[PDB]
Order: C-alpha cells, then structure tokens, then sequence
C-alpha cells in the first residue's frame, strides 16, 4: 500500500485522502475555518451592527 | 429391503451464498443530506441567536 508523497500536490492530496484520509478530512475543516473567515468581508456586505451597551452616560 | 427413510423424489434446493446492501441510496447522498440537515440547522440556530440580539438589548 502507498502513503502520501508530496512532490505532486494534486496527486498528494488524492493519495492522502484515499489511503490515510482521516487526517485529510480533519484538515479540510481546519482550512474551511479561517479561509472562509476571510471570505466574509464582502459576503456580509454590511449586513448588521450588533449595538449592545452598558450604561450610556451622556454628554453636557 | 423394507420401507426405510428414503429420500424425496425431488430436491427443492436452498440458499448457499451471501446477501445484499439494504436500500437503493448507497452513494454520498447519505452524507450529502447530512450537509442538508446542518444546512437547515444553522439556518435557524444563528437566527435564534440573531433574535437574541434583539432580546438582550430589550432587557
Ligand atoms: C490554500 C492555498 C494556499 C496558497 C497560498 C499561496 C501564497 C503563496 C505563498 C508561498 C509560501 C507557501 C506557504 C506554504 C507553507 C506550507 C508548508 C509546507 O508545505 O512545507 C512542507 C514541508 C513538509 O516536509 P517534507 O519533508 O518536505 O515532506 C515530506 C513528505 O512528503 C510528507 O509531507 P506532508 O505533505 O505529509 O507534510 C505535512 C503537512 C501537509 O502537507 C501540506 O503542506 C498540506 C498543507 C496545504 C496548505 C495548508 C497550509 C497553508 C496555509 C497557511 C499556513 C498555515 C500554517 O502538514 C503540515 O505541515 C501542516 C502545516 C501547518 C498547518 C496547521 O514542511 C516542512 O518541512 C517545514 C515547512 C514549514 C514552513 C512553513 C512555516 C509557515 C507557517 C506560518 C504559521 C504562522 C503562525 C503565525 C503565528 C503568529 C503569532 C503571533
Ligand atoms: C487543523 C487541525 C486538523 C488537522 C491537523 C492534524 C494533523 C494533520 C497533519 C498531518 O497529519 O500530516 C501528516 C500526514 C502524513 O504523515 P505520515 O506519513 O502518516 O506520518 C506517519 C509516519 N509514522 O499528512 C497527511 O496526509 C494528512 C494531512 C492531509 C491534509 C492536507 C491538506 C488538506 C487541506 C485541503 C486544502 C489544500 C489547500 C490547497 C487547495 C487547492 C486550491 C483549492
């Protein structure tokens, strides 16, 4: 049986996800976290501001 | 030789092999509908949290 081998990355991700896949599908979640966290600044398109508060002491 | 328990004048043969997968949806839809359910679940979950945005500032 064959492990993963780096030098062909399109091949590596294949024969990682097919022979020792159980860390692949973890790290797919690990890349779905922050990369999708960077594809939101257009995707919220200024959706909402939460607007919470402690006590509003006002001005003169 | 008299009447002993001889065979039958037929066989009606029986099973000697394996058995099968159950229903027709073997493929990844059995995974993909999972992404449907979370695709529903967050669709209310965050929204309920979104509604608590209005609720907390209410109090
Ligand atoms: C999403 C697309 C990204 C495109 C980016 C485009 C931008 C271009 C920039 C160009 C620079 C390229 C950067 C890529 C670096 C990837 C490293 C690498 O692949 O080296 C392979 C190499 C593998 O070793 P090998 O002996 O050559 O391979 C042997 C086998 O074939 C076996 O090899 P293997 O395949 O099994 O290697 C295992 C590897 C899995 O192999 C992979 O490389 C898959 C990773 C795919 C990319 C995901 C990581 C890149 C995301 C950004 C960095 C996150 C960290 O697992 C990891 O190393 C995980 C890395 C850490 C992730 C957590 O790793 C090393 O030897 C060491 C290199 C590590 C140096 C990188 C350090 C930078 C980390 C930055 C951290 C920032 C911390 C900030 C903290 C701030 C505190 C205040
Ligand atoms: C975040 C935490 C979640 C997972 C991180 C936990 C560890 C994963 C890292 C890892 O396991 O790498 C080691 C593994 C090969 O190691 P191995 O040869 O088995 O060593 C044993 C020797 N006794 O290497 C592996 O094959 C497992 C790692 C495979 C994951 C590779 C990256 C998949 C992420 C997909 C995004 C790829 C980015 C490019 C996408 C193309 C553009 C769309």
């Amino acid at each position: 049986a064959n492990p993963g081998f780096w030098n062909g990355p399109f091949r590596y991700l294949r024969w990682s996800a097919h022979n020792r896949p159980h860390l692949f599908f973890a790290f797919a979640i690990g890349i779905a976290g922050p990369v999708a966290a960077l594809t939101l600044t257009p995707l919220r398109r200024k959706y909402l501001y939460p607007d919470h508060s402690p006590l509003p002491q006002s001005y003169p | 030789v008299g009447q002993d328990l001889p065979p039958v004048g037929g066989y009606e043969p029986v099973q000697w092999r394996r058995n099968l997968p159950a229903r027709g949806f073997r493929p990844l839809v059995y995974l993909a509908a999972l992404c449907g359910i979370c695709g529903y679940g967050f669709y209310r979950a965050l929204g309920g949290i979104q509604e608590r945005r209005e609720l907390k500032r209410e109090k």
